[PDB]
């Protein structure tokens, strides 16, 4: 249908149906140094995003529902105003100051879950 | 009520700077070192996306500049050095077939050169173009002897530009501006995504831009700040102006061995009449073209003002004169015949006289000189003027003069449509699911 | 215990028992560039295979069962022929013209499944 | 009914070209740059696997060629440039203790050489071998003064081959053919997998192959196309032929300074009588060896044909003679005494005369000459002939001659049994399992 | 709070609450090679550990429970001697001789498990 | 009834050797090529962690040594070569204004050097410091003409130390020892983790260590093996001793083109009288400092023993004198005025005479000489003595002398508190959890 980033500008609800379009393009004699640096950098960025998904308990998923509630202080926009009337570029700008807060909450939540699972599995 | 949901593969990006690599389909651009291209390249139109572009803050320009210089220098690494040539020369004038245009332009110089055995010498004579030779006190020396060493360019390596495509690494993308009448700094309502730029020819010139892209609807005038005087104005033309350049002399090229495996090339003689190099521009086309430029300048300077064109005020030949590589020779053409008019609200050509130099200092550097060996026979090349670089003088009359000199402004005329962004696939949004 | 490619040539039903033998041996003076390129390349190939398993919903597995039906137009053999007579090299040479069809289907299936899970969890 | 099941770690592979790295273990081969070896490697036999090998399309050969040349050149980068040696020489003949054969093979040349100080000169004389000196008009110059610079090989760096193991990167594997009597181009029913090749010694020779692997059952004859007379034939012997080579002259080596920390090495004099360099091959062993070779050639040329061996056809010494490095000296041996027989169905040696050169152009390149400093004392080396390179003339007699020159043909005799493949661990198959 | 290895020296059960702390610190002329090699190496080590977790069925976890029983021959101590009265550096030394045994057992139990899952999913 | 549980992110490590990289913040250390530093680096204290350190087996020292040499060499690579300067010199003594401290230390030499044009020569007069010139038989030569080439250091590139921070790559960490009175080899009860070291200035000196770290409470004596004689003793002071060094001569520097864009710098003349370079150390501070050194030395040699200090016994200036770079000049100061006492259970300074050299062979290598161009005017520098390098002679009296020469001993005095460890985040332990 659309190529890489062809969904940009569409609403978030529409853009979410093309997630593999972008996921598949990640990772895809002095002048050999530029080529190696370019290749290594692509790998490092890929791995950092994957590491976070691992830490947050979203490894292997494109869509991951978690146990961290949404705070209206980050944004109080209605879901019909977010998913149908905004694109992802706009959304990213709207909440760009809260991503560190959210990320900290996501990793802490998963850490607590790791510990609760371990204890339940210790019962016979 | 709502929960955080993490999404990966989200179509967003950020302005970013990364290192780009080249793709390219014996050449001073070492294109054999570049990646083969995609025969069916993709371009993805982005509907409802408006981006901010700024051609004056575009780091692609800086990378092209650095790669061009590095490729240039690498091509000279294995070539014969001419250290043995920096000797006192004994020179007289070439007066045999002078049409009075060339009086004093060519000098006949003899010298003692080294040879294959270090205990032997040979007497050699050759012709030089004056601009390359300076007087010592009939004693002359090459102009570079008190500043820099000379490396002879390899005679087998072409200087002809080959289009180079700049490609982003995975995780990055290049956004292209598709709007017409785009001035280089505003928002661009119509954009598309590509992985590689179109090929750009690394044409080197100093006042007029040659063999670039044309504007499609009108002449477009771009500048960082049009009301300043400290900035150059880049004018992109809608139609090409054809220019015919020649070095109408039949050269006989001779060579000698100056050491083990070291050959030196020089002009031995000239057959027939000796005439000046020159370029032809049609008057009718030029007049219409310049008139179009004036019309567009009036949008910023007034419909009741006077627009005057004049010659560059002074400075080094590389700045005041229009320089280019034509068939391997380096020409310095006088454009005073193109910018000599005041605009107030046929087969008749313009002849621009040109000078030739063999000792060349490129990229405005000091200490690295190149010797361009002569080309045998007669040289003719035809090229397109696709743009201009002008400056404005610091009443009711504005005056514009040829500018240029700084190579980064030539590349800005091709790279203005592109920007590099980083893809940021991971992000969050509220929704109804939890787990 | 036959060595790195020791099961090659054995039938598919036998060779499937040595998947860790092969998996564990993946990923394990201008000469500096030559060696470094060799190392970078090994990493890139490893990551691309892992990325596909991620996209298809097979992350972390050596054996993964999906929801894409097998089409007889790709290959029409009895399962006993495939698993008891053929080896993997032979199989790879018969199914080689369909791999880009199958991979495409695996991707579509997983993306639809993640959407369905996200919607179902809206009720949890 | 059936469902797609994805498997990872599937034991399959495809032909591939990748970069191999060296792992070998004061030498021209940078074994100190290479990776240390594994104490014992793991060779895995593959039961029921037949694979196709093609020794003539094997990219391991091209990499070995490039790596050897690159290492060779790197070893000369820090060595003395003999620029000041390319002078007019005053040469006379060495006549003091000359036997009839080696007469006119030594020159006694004097010249003006530089010293540590720019303002001083020294008179030096040395011995040269004629092959490396050419006449100018008594006035001589070194043979390469009109084509190249000469780099003196460093006297502390050995030229003795050290086995090098070629290793695949992770994700790749090297398949090896264990088929005895394997001709290099067909299916191989018995294969194994290794990560690294056996150590291969980079022995350089031109007509006879020295110190390689032996055939296990019989003499094996291999070529790209046995009926194409433009192709070379590689013959692998199943028994060595021992060859004893010597330079039976006692050289006194002198050294002078030629510049600020630079020194030149040369033969000063010869103690005792002057004799021709030579190699010894036993007649009986050589005649049995050819008998085996012709027996095998008849399989391709007929059981009623005539097989005749003859000398080389022409060209420079590098192809007309058998060249090799013996103790640091470079020998050019005449093999006409070996390839002189027609085949139709005790303590007695063959002496092959040899000449020595000091100025050497390797790898058939132009512009890069090496000066091999002389070795003090008397040289003797013993080596094994493990194979031959033969050509065939373009109607009852098939004439064969020594071939050579292209170094890739030597490597092909060790690498013929290896192929590089890419491991492709991911794939699918139908099962009855779904989810 | 104890930003990196700050838990070293604390008991094993205390340090178990800081696993994300260390996980997040992984992956974050002539020199252009020296620096690049350092970057490549960091990636290679990261990936080797991730591959082991993958083949043990622990790909998305910080705390992974397995099906391999503990042998008293590796270590015969009580839980309060290991978790409350010992640190991780001490534990690592205590069983450094048996890590290869344990890893081999973990690889095998995962293979037994994946085969059993494949067979059960074929019954319907 | 316990099961294996796998934990990832476990806070453990192992001793390891990896490559560390440079971080920093027109200088021979090429700090522009280093990673900019973190303005707010962290240090994390590890409670209840005891580690073993061994400063004598610390591979961080070896890397610093290699990096410093490589940075040094690449900074001379692009500078003017002085090859044409190795000529016979005609020299006489400078006797115009001598305080007989300098009686015969300076010589006035004349020579024929090259010019921009090959056919012309230039006669040049210059002053040399004796230690740089040797007599040939009045006829002199530069001291290194029979051992090495000389490269002139670039006059625009500073030799002043800039702190360098060494940083571990991800997956590695550097542990620092916080214990006071730590002698470098025992267990360290108090440690912390850092990612980068503090900045270390690459100060190059012999015998006395300049501008290093001070001990917190008391003088600390460190050695690999205190009872050997084959090992040096590194003494860290807890107070600085101020040393004031100068060359009180108003030297006028001249510059001559020696080739096509090449230039040689040299001392033309000296304004005013000619005096000896020297360093001033206060006696009271030095005597208190030395007494502290003795007090802590008795701990290993007996509190009833005799401690005697003496001058170094022999070797070249690099080891017999205190070498340092002061304002770009290289000083060789005689420290016998400091190490002259026997210890048994206002504004009066010690003056150390110093010599100056221009032809330098650093890192104890042979074949690479540097010419340090002179610095115009009068030079003065003030620095802190923060430690000593002492040797011990092989009865009742222990005799100690200044040691030095091996540069790794200097860097080891700053890096003694750091070790590199590899993080091993994966591990297992028994729990009651099973799945
Ligand atoms: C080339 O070499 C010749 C040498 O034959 C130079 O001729 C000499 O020139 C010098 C003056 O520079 C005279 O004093 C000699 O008498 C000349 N020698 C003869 C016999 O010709 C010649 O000058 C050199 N090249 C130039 C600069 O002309
Ligand atoms: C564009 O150029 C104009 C000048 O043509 C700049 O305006 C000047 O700014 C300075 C500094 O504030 C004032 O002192 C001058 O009086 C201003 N001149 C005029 C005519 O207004 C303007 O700032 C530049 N804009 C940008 C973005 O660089
Ligand atoms: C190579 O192929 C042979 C068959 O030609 C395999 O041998 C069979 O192994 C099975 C399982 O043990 C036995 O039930 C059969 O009776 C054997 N066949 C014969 C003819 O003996 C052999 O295992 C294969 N090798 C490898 C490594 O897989
Ligand atoms: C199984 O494969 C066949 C062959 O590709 C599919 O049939 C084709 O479907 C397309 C429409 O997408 C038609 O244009 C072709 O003409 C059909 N070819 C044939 C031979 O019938 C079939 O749909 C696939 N079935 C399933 C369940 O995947
Ligand atoms: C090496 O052995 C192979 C067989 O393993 C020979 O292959 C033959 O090649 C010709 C080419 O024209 C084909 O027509 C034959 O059908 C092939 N035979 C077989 C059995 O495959 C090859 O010619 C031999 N080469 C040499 C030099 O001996
Ligand atoms: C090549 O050299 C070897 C020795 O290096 C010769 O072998 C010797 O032969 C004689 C005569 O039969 C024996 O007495 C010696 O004992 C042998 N030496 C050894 C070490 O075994 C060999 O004969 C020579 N071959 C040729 C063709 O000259
Ligand atoms: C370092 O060790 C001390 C013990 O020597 C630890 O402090 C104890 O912590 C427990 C649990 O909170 C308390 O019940 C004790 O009363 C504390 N004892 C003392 C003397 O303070 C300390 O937590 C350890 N540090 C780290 C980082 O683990
Ligand atoms: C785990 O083993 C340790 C060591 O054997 C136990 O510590 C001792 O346990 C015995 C009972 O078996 C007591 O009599 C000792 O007094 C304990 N030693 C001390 C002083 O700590 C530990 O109790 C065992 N498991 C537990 C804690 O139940
Ligand atoms: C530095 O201090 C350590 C103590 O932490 C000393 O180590 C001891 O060395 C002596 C002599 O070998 C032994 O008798 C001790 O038993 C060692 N103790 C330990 C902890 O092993 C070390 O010798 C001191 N070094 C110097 C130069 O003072
Ligand atoms: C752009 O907006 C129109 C509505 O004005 C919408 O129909 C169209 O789908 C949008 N484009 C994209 C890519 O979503
Ligand atoms: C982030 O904070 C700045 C003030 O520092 C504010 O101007 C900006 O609008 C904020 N952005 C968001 C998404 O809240
Ligand atoms: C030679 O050229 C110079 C200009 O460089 C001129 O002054 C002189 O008159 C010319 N001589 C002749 C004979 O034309
Ligand atoms: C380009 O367009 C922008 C629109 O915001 C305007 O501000 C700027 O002055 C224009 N520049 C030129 C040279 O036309
Ligand atoms: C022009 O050059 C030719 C040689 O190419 C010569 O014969 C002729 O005399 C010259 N013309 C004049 C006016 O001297
Ligand atoms: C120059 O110095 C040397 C030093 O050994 C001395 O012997 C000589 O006499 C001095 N010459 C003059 C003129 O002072
Ligand atoms: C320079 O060269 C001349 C050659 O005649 C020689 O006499 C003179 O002594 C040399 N000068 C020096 C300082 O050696
Ligand atoms: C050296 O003497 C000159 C004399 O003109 C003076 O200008 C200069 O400042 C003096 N330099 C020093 C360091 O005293």
């Amino acid at each position: 249908s659309l190529g890489f980033l062809g969904a940009a500008g569409s609403t978030m609800g529409a853009a979410s149906m093309t997630l593999t379009v972008q996921a598949r393009n990640l990772l895809s004699t002095h002048w050999g140094i530029k080529q190696l640096q370019a290749r290594v950098l692509a790998v490092e960025h890929y791995l950092r995003d994957q590491q976070l998904l691992g830490i947050w308990g979203c490894s292997g998923k494109l869509i991951c529902c978690t146990n961290v509630p949404w705070n209206s202080s980050w944004s109080n926009r209605n879901l019909s105003e977010i998913w149908d009337n905004m694109t992802w570029l706009q959304w990213d700008k709207e909440i760009s100051n809260y991503t560190q807060i959210i990320y900290g909450l996501l990793e802490e939540s998963q850490n607590q879950q790791e510990k609760n699972e371990q204890d339940l599995l210790a019962l016979d | 009520n709502l929960w955080v949901t993490v999404y990966y593969g989200v179509p967003v990006w950020k302005d970013a700077e990364t290192t780009l690599f080249c793709a390219s389909d014996h050449n001073v651009w070492a294109t054999h070192c570049c990646v083969p291209t995609d025969p069916n390249p993709q371009e993805i139109h982005l509907e409802n996306v408006t981006e901010e572009f700024n051609m004056w803050k575009n780091n692609m320009v800086e990378q092209m500049h650095e790669d061009i210089i590095s490729l240039w220098d690498q091509s000279l690494k294995p070539c014969v050095k001419l250290t043995p040539l920096c000797v006192t020369l004994q020179c007289t004038n070439v007066t045999n077939n002078i049409t009075d245009d060339m009086r004093g332009e060519l000098k006949n110089c003899s010298f003692n050169m080294t040879t294959e055995l270090r205990d032997k010498k040979q007497k050699v004579y050759s012709l030089f173009y004056r601009l390359d030779v300076v007087q010592i006190n009939k004693e002359y020396r090459l102009i570079n002897c008190n500043t820099s060493a000379i490396t002879q360019a390899c005679p087998k390596v072409s200087f002809e530009p080959i289009p180079i495509h700049y490609c982003a690494p995975a995780g990055f993308a290049i956004l292209k501006c598709k709007d017409k009448k785009f001035n280089g700094t505003g928002p661009c309502p119509s954009v598309s995504t590509v992985q590689c730029t179109h090929g750009i020819k690394p044409v080197v010139s100093t006042q007029l831009l040659l063999n670039g892209s044309l504007a499609e609807e009108e002449v477009i005038i771009r500048s960082e700040n049009i009301t300043n005087n400290a900035k150059n104005i880049l004018v992109q033309l809608n139609t090409p102006v054809q220019i015919n350049c020649t070095r109408p002399n039949n050269n006989t090229v001779k060579s000698i061995r100056i050491g083990p495996g070291q050959w030196f090339y020089y002009t031995g003689d000239i057959i027939g009449d000796i005439r000046q190099a020159h370029c032809n521009v049609s008057k009718a086309t030029w007049n219409e073209t310049l008139g179009k430029v004036v019309k567009q300048l009036r949008k910023h300077f007034g419909n009741n003002t006077i627009i005057r064109f004049a010659q560059s005020s002074g400075g080094d030949l590389e700045v005041t004169t229009h320089s280019f590589n034509c068939g391997g020779e380096f020409f310095y053409c006088n454009t005073s015949g193109l910018f000599n008019s005041t605009w107030i609200s046929s087969n008749d050509s313009i002849t621009l006289p040109c000078r030739i130099k063999q000792i060349i200092n490129m990229w405005q550097r000091i200490g690295q000189a190149m010797y361009a060996p002569p080309i045998q026979g007669v040289i003719r090349c035809v090229s397109n003027i696709t743009g201009l670089i002008l400056t404005r003088d610091g009443s009711t009359t504005e005056t514009f003069r040829p500018g240029g000199g700084d190579m980064r402004d030539n590349w800005r005329s091709e790279l203005y449509k592109y920007k590099v962004v980083k893809i940021e696939p991971l992000g969050v949004a509220p929704t109804r699911c939890k787990r």
